[PDB]
């Protein structure tokens, strides 16, 4: 016998509507011709590459990519009932007074639980049955909302039903029938950049046998 | 090879006559290998496997 | 033989009390061929460079194509996730069994 | 006779010209003042149609003499309606600035740079650097480096090297050798060799640490690294009496290296000859 | 003898989650042994700061599923040096084994393609000493994947050729990796 009446949400829209007026988890930006994936508060800014063109196939299908699990545990971001909230900013269609804000949800898979267990296996050193029991307990505590209720079976109540709600084979005449169905590359031939004389010396010697400088000057001024 | 355009030519000092080799020559380069380059190689592999041969 | 009754004890150790007679003979003629191939490839790998790491190379050479692969659950999970992207198609609603199109069925064929 | 070459055939003709000029057998005319490369580049410069060759070839046809025959070609693209790319023009400007650096004509270098620069702090830093105020120029190069890490401008990958190297040059003029010593320890570089004066009274407790740094870089030798090798031999004769008298040989090979470098420059006196003197 | 055996003879692992984890992670070679330290310092091989960059640059190669062409010498070299840094080899990869890998791929794919080709057709002029043009489909490279099943690596590749190469007629194959969603109809 249950003790209370519980209200648990296992959709996308209902979890998002529950978790509006809350601080987001990611912070994604669509600038012009380049993107940026930052934290809510050195955060990288990407060219149009192929890792992002495969990450974008995991946000039109609202699921977390399996690769990220351990590093999310490293990066101290906020999860929300196993899901994380991607806040997208489209700066191309901004308004004046702020860019166009979307707020989507990404959902865990079996792959995300397996990669979370594989990354648990680094410093824990458990056996297989502990992972079985842990997965069973979490699949109990986090997968509510089950549709276990049986309707009428139409094949036993055939006498109280319309006659052509079923599709059986029929015999036709002598057979039977089922139901089916150049120049710019020439003018830049020797345009290869060289960082320094030492690197040029090493590059011509081994063939016969970022803003790190400013960061270094800043940290050396800090150390004094 | 020295494509740095800054003063001192990517060298420790700006003399630019003391930091340059004595006898040099032209660096290696290549022209546009577009004609000799094929976008698809597997079609050539099936081409050398499957020929007409009558 | 000593290994026929040792295979009797091995089969009984995993709760197999009913079997035929030529089943330990088949297990022995498997183990002979497997150990002979492994030791021949290990003699090759020891002439190249016996020892135990040599045996490890010779049994890792042939693990890769015959026996049951190891921990195949994450590759199968990745493959399942590639197949379970596509949502399910539209089904018939006339409460029966619908066939494929006629060219995709074993009927319009000839001998 | 270039007029006989019709249109729809200039591309193959100019490509054959690059193939002729890029031949490796021209090194049998390097030690000459009247090379075929000069005689051919001078006739390239009188055409104004094919007078754009790939123009990092013109800057590398400086293994020969051809300095003003190349500056004529590279400056006849600045004043040409050759705007097919914004990456032909900036590479033309790169080759022209590097020829101005190799001739030590610094006023044309600063004028062309702050005609082509995109940041404003680059212009202010280059002006203070031309005047000779290196503290304010160093501060302005730091400001221009900061605004590119967190800004909305792409900085063209040629101003960035200018900020780095001209910061190092201003810090060399201001004699901040303790900063530059660990900057050259942070990355493999013969800025470390250019602390020959580094608030030093010994030069002997770290003799091996300088001999390895010299010997790793004394291939494709320059007159400066040869001067460092000769000074190491002189200090070896000094601190250990009855030394080598190979200093009398290293000075002579340095004099011969400097004479090859003197003949590689133009005949008339350029500012680059002052460092050879 | 057999009143003495027990569990605790080994130093192995058997947790398959942990085996898959160690097969998944990228590993860099480190040094603690002094003789091997002086052996790797003498042959001018670097510190692990270069081998980690070599791991990353061997992973960042546009591997041949994405480029739709057989790889070239620089891609072969970068991938093989990244793999050799994964296994522990801190030396240099030879320049002839890359061409050997090239000819290996040549004869491997030529064997597979030839024993797919001679099954859709009976070449009467060949296979003898005295119709038109066919294109091989993915169902055929699944059908002779099993009639001659010995010709494969038996790795992931044959698993995906058996599992995902055959498509049902509503599969929407000529796509842009995202247009099979349900909201692109509404």
């Amino acid at each position: 016998r249950p003790k209370r009446l519980y209200n648990f949400v296992e959709d996308a829209d209902s979890i998002l509507k529950k978790y509006e007026q809350y601080l987001h988890s990611f912070e994604f930006h669509i600038y012009e011709n380049n993107y940026k994936i930052c934290a809510p508060a050195g955060l990288i800014l990407t060219k149009n590459n192929e890792t992002l063109k495969e990450f974008l196939e995991y946000v039109a299908r609202g699921r977390i990519p399996d690769a990220i699990m351990e590093v999310l545990r490293d990066c101290n971001i906020q999860f929300y009932e196993g899901n994380l909230i991607l806040q997208v900013y489209d700066h191309t269609n901004t308004v004046d007074v702020r860019p166009r804000v979307y707020r989507t949800l990404l959902k865990p898979n079996d792959l995300t639980t397996y990669y979370d267990m594989m990354s648990y296996a680094d410093n824990a050193r458990f056996s297989d049955s502990i992972y079985q029991q842990f997965e069973s307990e979490i699949l109990t505590l986090t997968k509510r909302n089950l549709s276990l209720s049986v309707p009428l079976n139409p094949y036993e109540h055939r006498d109280m039903l319309e006659e052509t709600a079923f599709s059986e084979p029929h015999w036709d005449s002598e057979k039977k029938s089922f139901i089916h169905e150049n120049y710019e590359q020439l003018m830049l031939i020797m345009n290869e950049r060289t960082t320094t004389i030492t690197n040029s010396t090493f590059a011509v010697s081994l063939t016969k046998n970022q803003f790190s400088r400013l960061k270094f000057i800043e940290q050396w001024r800090i150390n004094k | 090879r020295s494509n740095r355009p800054t003063i001192t030519g990517g060298s420790a000092m700006n003399a630019s006559a003391l930091n340059t080799p004595a006898t040099t020559k032209l660096p290696p380069y290549e022209m546009d290998t577009q004609r000799v380059m094929s976008k698809r190689k597997l079609r050539e592999l099936v081409k050398t496997v499957g020929i007409d041969e009558g | 033989p000593r290994d026929v009754r040792l295979l009797h004890l091995l089969l009984a150790s995993q709760s197999i009390h009913q079997y035929e007679d030529q089943v330990p003979l088949q297990l022995m003629d498997f183990a002979h061929r497997y150990t002979q191939g492994v030791l021949k490839d290990a003699l090759v790998y020891n002439d190249y460079a016996l020892g135990v790491e040599d045996i490890r190379l010779a049994i890792a050479a042939r693990t890769q194509y015959q026996f049951k692969p190891t921990a195949p659950k994450e590759l199968m999970l990745q493959l399942a996730a590639e197949r379970n992207k596509k949502a399910l198609p539209q089904v018939m609603g006339t409460w029966g069994v619908r066939l494929p199109p006629e060219k995709y069925c074993l009927t319009a064929k000839e001998w | 006779v270039y007029k006989s070459i019709p249109k729809n055939e200039k591309y193959g003709f100019v490509r054959s010209i690059i193939t002729l000029l890029s031949k490796p057998y021209h090194t049998r005319q390097i030690s000459s003042r009247t090379n075929v490369i000069n005689m051919l580049l001078d006739s390239i410069s009188k055409i104004e149609s094919l007078e754009l060759p790939p123009h990092l070839v013109k800057y590398l046809a400086i293994s020969y003499n051809a300095w003003y025959q190349s500056i004529n070609i590279l400056e006849s693209i600045q004043s040409n309606t050759s705007i097919d790319n914004t990456k032909i023009i900036e590479a033309n400007e790169d080759a022209l600035l590097e020829l101005y650096v190799n001739l030590q004509e610094e006023d044309m270098f600063y004028g062309l740079w702050r005609r082509r620069a995109k940041y404003t702090e680059t212009n202010i830093g280059l002006s203070y650097e031309q005047i000779g105020l290196w503290d304010k120029a160093q501060q302005l190069y730091e400001v221009a480096q900061v605004k590119a890490r967190s800004g909305a401008l792409p900085y063209s990958q040629s101003e960035y090297a200018l900020w780095e190297d001209n910061w190092i040059q201003c810090a060399e003029k201001l004699q901040h050798w303790d900063v530059l010593t660990e900057l050259a320890k942070h990355e493999g570089f013969t800025d470390l060799l250019l602390e020959c004066g580094w608030r030093v009274a010994d030069w002997n407790s770290d003799r091996d640490a300088l001999e390895q740094s010299v010997k790793s870089v004394m291939d494709v030798p320059t007159p400066r690294r040869q001067m460092f090798k000769t000074f190491l031999a002189l200090q070896n004769f000094a601190e250990s009496r009855k030394g080598d008298q190979e200093v009398r040989k290293l000075c002579d090979e340095g004099i011969q290296l400097s004479l090859i470098k003197w003949v590689s420059l133009p005949i008339r006196y350029t500012p680059a000859h002052k460092w050879l003197l | 003898k057999m009143i003495t055996k027990e569990a605790g003879k080994r130093g192995f692992i058997f947790c398959s989650v942990f085996q898959a984890r160690l097969n998944n992670i990228p590993k860099i070679p480190i040094v603690t042994n002094p003789e091997s330290l002086k052996r790797v310092k003498s042959n001018n091989l670097k510190t692990p700061l270069e081998w980690s960059q070599d791991i990353m640059n061997g992973f960042n190669v546009p591997l041949a599923s994405e480029s739709h062409s057989l790889p070239d010498t620089d891609s072969f070299y970068l991938r093989m040096v990244g793999i050799a840094r994964e296994h522990g080899l801190v030396g240099t990869v030879d320049a002839r084994c890359v061409e050997l890998i090239s000819l290996a791929l040549d004869q491997y794919l030529k064997n597979i393609i030839e024993f797919t080709i001679d099954t859709v057709r009976y070449r009467r002029k060949k296979y003898s000493d005295y119709s038109g043009l066919y294109k091989s489909v993915s169902e055929m490279a699944a059908d002779k994947r099993d009639a001659k099943i010995k010709q494969l690596d038996d790795d992931k590749n044959e698993d995906e050729c058996a599992d995902e190469a055959k498509s049902i007629n509503n599969g929407n194959n000529s796509s842009k990796d995202d247009i099979g969603d349900i909201s692109m109809s509404s």
